[PDB]
């Protein structure tokens, strides 16, 4: 169910084109004929509001926005009775005649597995846990408690919920943790980073996806390609410069991959600009990079604007550690800002402690403050150093 | 965690970039 | 022309700018940039992005 | 269907010049894995020159 959600993505926010969004469109109407998306679309408008969901054509009647392509004319309005009685009315007779005549133990088991997978295309997620769970008992070995674990993921995948999702993705590892291969053992880490990155855990859950996404993909739902996009724009994130070198810019697969598609434009154009530290030809590379990258990957414009605050102060950060004293006419008349824009990047990021520097407003030069021999041994041992009694005396003072 | 949800609008890239179009031209 | 020839081309850029480097930085430094980059051979704007570069 | 299917000592030339196909792609790992092989089972052969030389 990738193809529908990596393309039908482009309704959440599109300010590049309009036909990105209809010919995003063509792929969800051509793949809904063969298998039923109804619940994917009618998730699409409650999620957001007051821009693509008044497109649909029952739920609220309403018009607006720049897309009629979106809906459910009378062909699959009466094809939604036609998909239910082959995925229900069809489907559970032959299994139920199966625990009447007692065929086999694992052979009902993947039965109710594979019978779990049309219920992501209902839409009631109540009996789609349910078959689940009634193979659940059924399951020995770990072979048929493999798609066990990817219907579960679906259900995050498809339904875009976070919530009650992560909790069945959890429920599996803690109550039986084995994991068998290695490979098994990164999926249940995997599908516990990508709730991670709804609520925003930066490199925390980030950190994980450069790893998985450069030895092993699922094949299954994408390409190897297609989704390559999310560990190029959070590898130079999450990872600071020191290991870009030994990392990124030097890879097996990384260095193979952009050979594969012009469509990354991060491992190549904005490694090896930020490498040779000129920022000339670096800036104009971010701007195909939200626009080609961001805006069309799922889990990368679920940040979006959350990226450049980070990388945007860490880039003239590295470029303060190279001199002592830079000069404004560098930054101003040069590379990436002009003089009174200057005030809006680095204004705000400094009461954010998130960088030292000085700018001259009148002779223009620029200066770096630089910690020397101090560093956390003095000034940021008081920061953290008071936090030993703060935490101390929080519960201790009450005894029990 | 949540403090840099909301404090976080809709400036930067769709605004930034679209001034870096107009920087280079004026050079 | 050659790949393995250019590879090296900036490996050896660098090791005899890092030589060159190696008699600036062996006295006592604070020295003026205008009289640096007339010991590298190069120009100022190239000077200081290599030797920034290290 | 070239692993000892056909012709044992043709492997040597197919991995020798599977090295120059990562070697343009500056992969590492599957340009020394392919060479390795090749250059190991290069001691149960002879080629007339045109390929230990290379």
């Amino acid at each position: 169910n990738y193809e529908v959600s990596e393309k039908a993505f482009l309704l959440t926010q599109s300010k590049v084109s309009i036909e990105q969004r209809k010919e995003a469109a063509e792929f969800v109407l051509a793949k809904i004929k063969e298998e039923e998306m109804a619940p994917y679309y009618k998730y699409l408008c409650e999620e957001y509001l007051v821009n693509n969901g008044q497109s649909d054509l029952e739920h609220d009647e309403k018009s607006d926005s720049l897309n009629e392509w979106i809906k459910f004319d009378q062909e699959l309005y009466n094809e939604l009775c036609k998909k239910n009685e082959s995925k229900i009315k069809e489907l559970n007779e032959k299994i139920q005649k199966l625990e009447e005549d007692d065929e086999g133990e694992l052979e009902q088991a993947q039965a109710w597995i594979n019978l779990g997978e049309y219920y992501a295309q209902i839409g009631d997620k109540d009996n789609a846990e349910k078959t689940l769970g009634k193979s659940l008992s059924k399951a020995i070995s770990t072979g048929a408690k493999i798609d066990v674990m990817l219907t579960i993921a679906r259900l995050g995948f498809f339904y875009n919920d976070q919530l009650y999702v992560k909790e069945k993705l959890e429920a599996v590892n803690s109550m039986i943790e084995k994991g068998g291969d290695w490979e098994r053992r990164n999926r249940y880490k995997t599908y516990y980073g990508i709730h991670c990155l709804a609520v925003r855990n930066f490199k925390e859950a980030a950190k994980l996806l450069v790893d998985s996404l450069a030895t092993f993909t699922s094949i299954e739902l994408t390409s190897y390609e297609s989704i390559a996009t999310y560990a190029s724009v959070t590898g130079l994130f999450t990872l600071e410069r020191t290991d870009l070198k030994s990392k990124v810019i030097d890879s097996p697969e990384l260095l193979s991959l952009i050979s594969t598609t012009a469509a990354l434009q991060s491992i190549s154009s904005l490694t090896i600009s930020l490498y040779a530290s000129d920022y000339a030809s670096y800036f104009p590379y971010l701007l195909e990079t939200y626009a080609n990258v961001l805006i069309p990957c799922k889990y990368l414009n679920r940040h979006a604007d959350f990226f450049v605050r980070e990388m945007r102060r860490k880039v003239y950060a590295q470029l303060l550690e190279s001199y002592k004293t830079l000069s404004l006419k560098s930054m101003a008349s040069a590379f990436g800002v002009s003089v009174a824009f200057l005030d809006n990047d680095l204004g705000k990021f400094i009461p954010n402690k998130q960088l030292n520097c000085v700018i001259d407003r009148v002779n223009g030069i620029v200066e770096t403050n630089r910690p020397d021999n101090k560093n956390a041994q003095y000034h940021l041992l008081v920061k953290q150093g008071d936090g030993l009694l703060t935490k101390l005396q929080k519960y201790g003072a009450a005894v029990r | 965690e949540n403090w840099d949800d909301v404090e976080v609008d809709d400036d930067f890239t769709n605004e930034l970039k679209a001034e870096l179009d107009r920087y280079k031209r004026e050079n | 022309g050659d790949e393995l020839t250019r590879s090296h081309f900036n490996a050896l850029y660098d090791t005899l700018l890092e030589s060159n480097l190696c008699k600036i930085i062996e006295p006592f430094e604070c020295v003026e940039i205008s009289h640096i980059s007339k010991i590298i051979g190069l120009d100022t704007q190239q000077v200081e992005g290599k030797l920034s570069q290290m | 269907e070239f692993k000892k299917l056909d012709d044992k000592p043709s492997l040597v030339d197919v991995h020798l010049l599977e090295s120059k196909v990562y070697h343009k792609l500056r992969n590492l790992a599957k340009s020394k894995a392919s060479l390795t092989a090749a250059r190991t089972a290069a001691n149960s052969i002879y080629c007339p020159t045109q390929t230990v030389a290379e």
